């Protein structure tokens, strides 16, 4: 496409050092979005110097990378799409496209295998994704809102994490009769992340700008700290032994976390929302944040 | 047909969306008006100076599309009633936004969710808008039948869905609606979007929501059954309810992407459409009744006014109740007289107030039903029908009938009757002053004389309707009490409301009345059991008379005259709404009262509590003498 979306809403580094970008336009005549590859992640966001690109029917809330050459898309539409990058690496072509949520899809989450994907609406579902067949293999209706966040656990194929605006906090396993479980009123929880490593950890942000740590067999909230002044919108680990945790919010601001969870590193580089944040692969110091404000930044941490 | 509309939360193209839609026979959208992601800031930099536009241009589509295809969708964002103080200022701006754009493009509806048990906040911004600025908008409340809460899947393993039954509990969606109506002070301008649920809750729980001001019912694709060619279906008693639904004149709106992927989208609406086609045509009553739904019409002065030639055209259509008259009267002839005194004995019959003459044609028909021999009077005092009843004579009837043009109160009989007609009757039976009518006419009946009808009995049921409530509610006028419009009966097909209570007899009268001393004064205590949840409105009235023996007729509705339009139920209202719970007994007080220059009820509720007496002294509303 020769014009991408002003509204950049997510950032993720692939493994070999690339940089995929989901957009949408929130607003003006067309309410669309668009995919993006850069190989040059200083090139970003420029629309002339990146690798690949493709115009979206609907605008994009979530995405990941499924491996390495797949892009696991949450649409507006109410649809979840599977993306399949060139070989060449210059196209990116629809693999299969599925209506299946009633309400705008507005989070996804790969599962630690890579063949199966969990989805969650607006529509207050939870779907579990078969990626090779294309299909929906389990549907859950557990919550009572729309749900946020699902985060499928690093490790463990039926293990994930998910938050509504019901004000649960979700541990799933999909081997028990009854899946779900309820991590305990505070303020809605919007963004979630497991540990990298110690696979019983998980951090929450709520609607308050406060990111509390759990532990999941103890499930006596350990530690909290009023990290943001509004709505914490993701969270995101480093790549580190011991692992720095980025911090983006709607007060248009990133920090940067200890596994104590001081503050160390804080930017306002950012005018608008602060979207998402990924790693670099390469220089694990550097986290590259995009916003509404279509600025693509990339920070040196300390 | 349906009226029918599409829910989307996802327009990629306003005009390429819009035609789709119409394609596939959907007579209008549902849209949001900004971006249902984008989240917009008012307060704190640097987010609140994100420079525009804000949303989509008004150029876009004709004001004509605009005023008729499109329905607003607040973002679902928008959260006034929040727990973080941020949120709540962020969004109460952001309604206001909103609605105001919704109203400045001129939407014929605006949707807004009723989610949760608090929406104090989300009432009072909304209430505000409101009264800012002068526009027609309407505002639907998305409000489903079963909590989402209570419809969730039992797979949280360590918080179960309760098993267990509450009649309550299950109820509590309305209780969120009507919290938030009698906050926004019963507007006229908030109505009910009812979503319904795969899984139809227990039947009292749907009929609370009877007389509520249902505008539109949302139909989630994902509720619809698959029969065995692929085709989307509904079960039996999802059906029964779209069929109440249809009869309430409600739009449907088909929310949710299509789950049935081997047909074209129309296929859900070709259903509905199919459902629609399948309802039983309208009965007899029907055809005529139907336009005066709801319609509320002010006491009218049987006597102090004279009717136009018009209203006697309309009610001498009826199929039912002429007829019966006739058959009364040829009963009667029979038994007053013999077989063999056929040509001895001729019977002298009065009409009393003869209108445009049907009941003396009707006397004339049963005369030679019956092979007897009749002297007719017909006594009218309106002079206008007394002009029809005297070009009838001239032309037809000749000497049998003897036309009389004053009022039977006052008309001094050349001879005692064998037999007085009359049809005086009102909704409420003795609410055109049949009682005092014939009462001053009986001095010229014989001492064996039949009256026409012998007697005549009142009927109340206690009702619920928002709705109902609502009409009243908007008769106030310049110059007179500001709530005399709730001390009035009021003649109306009722329609969108709610019996509470089966209908018991109030005030009876019989004719003659050779009681020593006369009296049509009465008072009346009711008692009505109530076994739902609900919220009192008023009383509906209706009638029974036996006209001659076996030969009756009725509008009340258990033993209803069939085909017969000619009378409406009426409406007695209270000033103010009372909750009554499950369980619970309605008790009603009722006065018929008088003097000598007018007559008129009064009326009051003591239990579950007391209400204001209604009507003293005839304030509001007396039928002259
Ligand atoms: O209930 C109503 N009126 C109370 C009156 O006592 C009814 N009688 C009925 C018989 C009758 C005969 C001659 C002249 C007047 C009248 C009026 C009412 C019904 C209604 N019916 C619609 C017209 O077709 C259905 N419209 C408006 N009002
Ligand atoms: C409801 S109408 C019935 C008219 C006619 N019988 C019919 O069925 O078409 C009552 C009629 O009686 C007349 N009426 C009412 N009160 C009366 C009175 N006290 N004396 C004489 N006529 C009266 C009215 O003028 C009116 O035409």
């Amino acid at each position: 496409p020769a014009c991408m979306e002003r509204q950049l809403e997510a950032a993720r580094y692939r493994s070999d050092g690339a940089l995929l970008l989901g957009a949408s336009s929130l607003s003006g005549r067309c309410w669309a979005g668009s995919l993006w590859l850069f190989k040059d992640p200083c090139a970003a966001p420029n629309e002339g110097f990146c690798s690949a690109g493709v115009q979206t029917e609907a605008g994009v809330a979530d995405l990941t990378w499924v491996g390495e050459r797949g892009i696991l898309v949450a649409s507006d539409s109410g649809a979840v799409e599977l993306w399949e990058l060139d070989e060449n690496e210059t196209l990116i072509v629809s693999k299969f496209c599925k209506y299946e949520h009633d309400d705008i899809v507005s989070t996804v989450s790969v599962l630690s295998s890579g063949t199966q994907a969990v989805s969650g609406s607006k529509d207050i579902c939870i779907k579990v994704w078969d990626l090779a067949q294309q299909v929906v293999l389990s549907s859950y209706r557990a919550h009572a809102a729309q749900v946020t966040c699902v985060a499928a656990s690093p490790h463990k194929d039926s293990v994930f994490l998910s938050c509504s605006e019901d004000n649960r906090i979700l541990l799933w396993d999909t081997r028990c009769p009854k899946p779900a479980s309820q991590i305990g009123p505070g303020y809605l929880p919007t963004s979630l992340a497991w540990h990298p490593q110690q696979s019983e950890v998980f951090v929450f942000g709520d609607e308050n700008g406060t990111v509390s740590l759990v532990d999941t067999k103890s499930t006596s909230c350990v530690l909290s700290s009023a990290v943001h002044s509004q709505c914490v919108t993701g969270l995101v680990f480093s790549p580190h032994s011991v692992p720095f945790l980025a911090s983006l919010s709607e007060d248009c601001s990133l920090a940067v976390l200890d596994s104590s969870l001081s503050e160390l590193f804080r930017s306002q580089a950012h005018r608008d929302f602060v979207r998402d944040a990924t790693w670099s692969p390469l220089n694990h110091s550097l986290l590259t944040t995009v916003g509404w404000d279509h600025q693509v930044v990339h920070h040196v941490v300390p | 047909r349906v009226s029918s509309g599409r829910d989307l939360n996802c327009v990629p193209e306003i005009a390429d969306t819009l035609g789709a839609v119409a394609k596939q026979g959907f007579d209008f959208l549902c849209m949001p008006v900004f971006h249902p992601r984008f989240k917009r800031e008012f307060i704190q930099e640097p987010a609140k100076n994100r420079p525009g536009p804000q949303t989509r241009s008004d150029l876009l589509l004709s004001g004509r599309d605009w005023n008729t295809l499109i329905v607003g969708k607040l973002s679902p964002w928008i959260r006034p009633d929040s727990k973080v103080e941020k949120i709540r200022r962020n969004s109460e701006a952001a309604m206001l936004q909103e609605l105001n754009f919704g109203a400045y493009l001129g939407l014929p509806a605006f949707l807004l969710p009723l989610n949760q048990e608090d929406n104090t906040n989300l009432a009072r911004v909304l209430t505000n808008h409101i009264h800012t600025g002068h526009h027609s908008s309407m505002f639907w409340m998305r409000v489903p039948l079963v909590a989402p809460e209570d419809l969730r899947d039992d797979i949280i393993e360590n918080a179960p869905t309760t098993h267990t039954e509450e009649y309550s509990g299950e109820e509590k969606t309305w209780m969120w609606w009507h919290n938030f109506r009698t906050l926004c002070d019963y507007s006229k301008r908030i109505a009910v979007a009812l979503e319904i649920g795969a899984d139809l809750p227990s039947n009292h729980v749907i009929d609370r929501w009877l007389g509520e001001p249902i505008k539109a019912a949302i139909l989630p694709t994902s509720i619809f059954l698959t029969n065995k060619k692929g085709f989307p279906v509904l079960s039996k008693m999802h059906q029964r309810l779209i069929f109440r639904l249809l009869k309430l004149e409600v739009q449907f709106i088909i929310t949710g992407t299509n789950h049935h992927s081997e047909k074209e989208f129309c296929s859900y609406l070709q259903y509905l459409e199919y459902l629609s086609q399948n309802r039983p045509p309208p009965n007899a009553y029907e055809l005529f009744a139907k336009g005066y739904e709801d319609y509320l019409q002010s006491p009218l002065q049987p006597l102090m006014d004279n009717l136009e030639s018009q209203t006697y055209e309309v009610f001498e259509k009826d199929p039912i109740k002429y007829s019966q008259y006739q058959q009364a009267i040829y009963k009667c002839l029979l038994d007053r007289v013999p077989e063999e005194e056929k040509d001895t004995n001729v019977q002298v019959l009065m009409v009393l107030g003869a209108g445009r003459g049907p009941l003396v044609n009707a006397s004339l028909r049963a005369a030679k039903q019956a092979d007897r021999r009749i002297k007719l009077y017909a006594v009218e005092k309106n002079p206008n029908a007394v002009v029809t009843l005297e070009n009838w004579q001239f032309e037809e009837w000749g000497s049998q009938v003897t036309v009389v043009s004053s009022d039977m109160r006052e008309w001094v009989a050349p001879e005692k009757a064998d037999i007085i007609v009359s049809e005086l009757l009102g909704s409420f039976a003795d609410n055109e002053l049949s009682p005092e009518c014939l009462d001053g006419a009986q001095h010229f009946l014989k001492d064996d004389g039949v009256s026409i009808p012998g007697e005549y009995t009142s009927f109340l049921a206690p009702i619920s309707s928002s709705k109902l409530y609502n009409e009243v509610r908007a008769c106030r006028e310049k110059d007179r009490d500001p709530e005399a419009q709730f001390e009035m009966p009021y003649v109306v097909r009722l329609h969108n409301f709610h019996q509470l209570s089966a209908p018991q007899p109030c005030f009876t009268f019989s004719h003659p009345n050779r009681d020593p001393m006369i009296d049509n004064n009465r008072y009346c205590t009711l008692e009505f059991p109530v076994e739902v949840n609900t919220v009192l409105h008023g009383f509906a009235g209706y009638f029974e008379t036996v006209l001659y023996q076996d030969i009756t007729l009725s509008i009340r509705p258990e033993t209803h005259s069939p085909g017969m339009f000619s009378w409406f139920p009426i409406l007695f209202p209270i000033k103010q709404p009372i909750t009554v719970r499950e369980g619970q007994t309605i008790c009603v007080r009722f006065w018929r009262c008088s003097n000598s220059k007018k007559v008129w009820y009064e009326w009051a509720v003591t239990a579950p509590v007391c209400s204001a007496i209604h009507n003293p002294t005839g304030r509001s509303y007396t039928i002259g003498l």
